[PDB]
Order: C-alpha cells, then sequence, then structure tokens
C-alpha cells in the first residue's frame, strides 16, 4: 500500500508513540512529479497526530515506521491515498502520490 | 441556547471537515460554515466572545473569503487556502 524509501536516516530510535503529534515537512507530488503541495513552501511545518485516521492510510502507515529525523520518499497507492474519487481539482481519480516527508520532532 | 465562541467553531470546523474531507460535501460544509461566520458578523458580546474574536477573527474573517473566492471561481485550491486558515484556529482553540 505504502512503500517506504529512506532519503535522509533518522535516529533509528525515536519513532512516533500513541497520542504524541508528528511534526514534519512535506512535499506531495503526483508520480510525474507534478507538485501539489508543500509545507515547505509556506515555511510552516505541519502537525498532526497518528492513530486517529486524522491521515490517508499512506500517512498512517508510513510516518509511523519513521524516526525523529529521518526523511522518505512515500509512495502511496491510490487504494492508500483518494481512491477511484481522488480529490476533485486537486488529485485525479485512482492517483499513486509520492511524498517527501521529514519527520522533525515528536511534541 | 448557552455555548462559547471557542466551543461551537471547536465543533463546526471538525464536522465541516468531515463533510467536505470525509464525504466530498461541500454544500453541506457551507451550510454547517455560514451560521458561524454570521455570529462573527453580528459581533460580540461578552468579554468572552470579544477576546475569542480578538485572537480569531481576522483569520476566520480571512477564511471566508476564500470561500468567496472559491464561490465565484470554482478553484479548489481556494477552498483549501480557506481550510489552512480554518486549521490553524481549529489547532488554537484545541
Ligand atoms: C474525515 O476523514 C479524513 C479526511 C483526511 C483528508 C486529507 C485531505 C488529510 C487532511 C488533513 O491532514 C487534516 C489535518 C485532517 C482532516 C481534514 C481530518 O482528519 C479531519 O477529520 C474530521 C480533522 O480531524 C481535522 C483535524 C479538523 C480540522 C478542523 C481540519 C483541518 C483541515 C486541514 C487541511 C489541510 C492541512 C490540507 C491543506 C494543505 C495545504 C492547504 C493550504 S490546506 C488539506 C489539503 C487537501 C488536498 C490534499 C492534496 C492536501 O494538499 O491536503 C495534501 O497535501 C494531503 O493529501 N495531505 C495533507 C498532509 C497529510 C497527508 C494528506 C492528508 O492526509 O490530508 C484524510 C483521512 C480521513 O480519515
Amino acid at each position: 500500500g505504502v512503500q517506504v524509501e529512506t532519503i535522509s536516516p533518522g535516529d533509528g530510535r525515536t519513532f512516533p508513540k500513541r497520542g504524541q503529534t508528528c511534526v514534519v515537512h512535506y512535499t506531495g507530488m503526483l508520480e510525474d512529479g507534478k507538485k501539489f503541495d508543500s509545507s515547505r513552501d509556506r515555511n510552516k511545518p505541519f502537525k498532526f497526530m497518528l492513530g486517529k485516521q486524522e491521515v490517508i492510510r499512506g500517512w498512517e502507515e508510513g510516518v509511523a515506521q519513521m524516526s525523529v529525523g529521518q526523511r522518505a520518499k512515500l509512495t502511496i497507492s491510490p487504494d492508500y491515498a483518494y481512491g477511484a474519487t481522488g480529490h476533485p481539482g486537486i488529485i485525479p481519480p485512482h492517483a499513486t502520490l509520492v511524498f517527501d516527508v521529514e519527520l522533525l520532532k515528536l511534541e | 441556547v448557552a455555548i462559547l465562541w471557542h466551543e461551537m467553531w471547536h465543533e463546526g470546523l471538525e464536522e465541516a471537515s468531515r463533510l467536505y474531507f470525509g464525504e466530498r460535501n461541500v454544500k453541506g460544509m457551507f451550510e454547517v460554515l455560514e451560521p458561524l461566520h454570521a455570529m462573527m458578523e453580528r459581533g460580540p458580546q461578552t468579554l468572552k466572545e470579544t477576546s475569542f474574536n480578538q485572537a480569531y477573527g481576522r483569520d476566520l474573517m480571512e477564511a471566508q473569503e476564500w470561500c468567496r473566492k472559491y464561490m465565484k471561481s470554482g478553484n479548489v485550491k481556494d477552498l483549501t487556502q480557506a481550510w489552512d486558515l480554518y486549521y490553524h484556529v481549529f489547532r488554537r482553540i484545541s
């Protein structure tokens, strides 16, 4: 569902724990590289909590596996993203997404 | 009905985001957000209403201008911009 490839290593031992907030920077792109969003463009990190279905299932399973300081490329198939419907005007139907995400800190 | 403006927005943003992101129901998301904005439009009448309006009034007014931009443009990027300002409010209230 999600393929995770490391770009920059994290510590290998601080992983997100239940009810922590993850603070990340990310850049989301469709499969061919067309960028649709980036927190880094706003220079403002994105915060969310894992395990509560706040985010698509690729991030829930992807980011849970990351350790603080790691930066990784998550390649997420449509079934772990926005499915047959997509998000009309931004994410097409059946879209594989590629996010570049960096786990900055847990708070 | 007695409810703090902090509460009515936290619940209202949560519900409107579920309709829009979860259900793809934009009509239902407006239906939820329009009465919340219309209460800010009327103005604060308690000290607690006033301090909520001081901290979040301008962001919420800006989220409404983006939504109104979308009404006229048809471009979903204008509504995302409104959700970035709504989420910053929601997180601050939380
Ligand atoms: C209701 O079902 C949940 C819907 C959720 C929808 C996707 C779009 C999430 C949106 C979020 O991460 C936000 C923080 C979470 C939600 C809306 C829900 O969990 C909601 O559920 C009731 C809730 O709990 C939140 C906290 C309530 C609060 C009042 C609303 C905040 C809305 C925030 C929206 C933000 C940050 C995004 C913006 C980015 C830049 C802007 C400018 S606005 C929305 C845009 C919409 C378009 C898509 C391509 C994208 O750009 O995100 C995007 O880059 C994206 O796919 N993201 C955002 C980064 C994490 C991965 C992913 C996603 O999971 O988004 C997916 C998981 C489902 O279980």
